[PDB]
């Protein structure tokens, strides 16, 4: 059989367009201290972000609708995302090493997947 | 430090 898990998670930036009307995007963000970045920590099953199938825990949010968030604070990042409108254009980049700093007992394996012991 | 928000 041909298992996905062995395959490396792409590390280059991607464009994700989520259409969520007037409901939550369905994911959590962490970070936003001293320009450490804004990262996805949790995606809600069945939510708009999940239904896109193009975002994952450990993704850094680089921008929303053209607004650079690489250096944003967590609160202003949340404000930007919550007020982004019905159609939300995210530029994300998978940064599992930087993300693993946040979640207890986490680490990155050989394929780039975030593992928690 | 830290903060986590649902969006």
């Amino acid at each position: 059989p041909e298992f996905l898990g062995e395959e490396d998670i792409p590390r280059e930036p991607r464009r994700i367009v989520i259409h969520r009307g007037s409901t939550g995007l369905g994911f959590n963000i962490v970070g936003g201290e001293d320009g450490e970045g804004i990262f996805i920590s949790f995606i809600l099953a069945g939510g708009p972000a999940d239904l896109s199938g193009e975002l994952r825990k450990g993704d850094q949010i680089l921008s929303v609708n053209g607004v650079d968030l690489r250096n944003a604070s967590a609160e202003q990042a949340a404000i930007a995302l919550k007020n982004a409108g019905q159609t939300v254009t995210i530029i994300a980049q998978y940064k599992p090493e930087e993300y693993s700093r946040f979640e207890a007992n986490s680490r990155v394996d050989s394929s780039g997947r975030i593992v928690t012991d | 430090n830290y903060k986590q928000f649902s969006v």
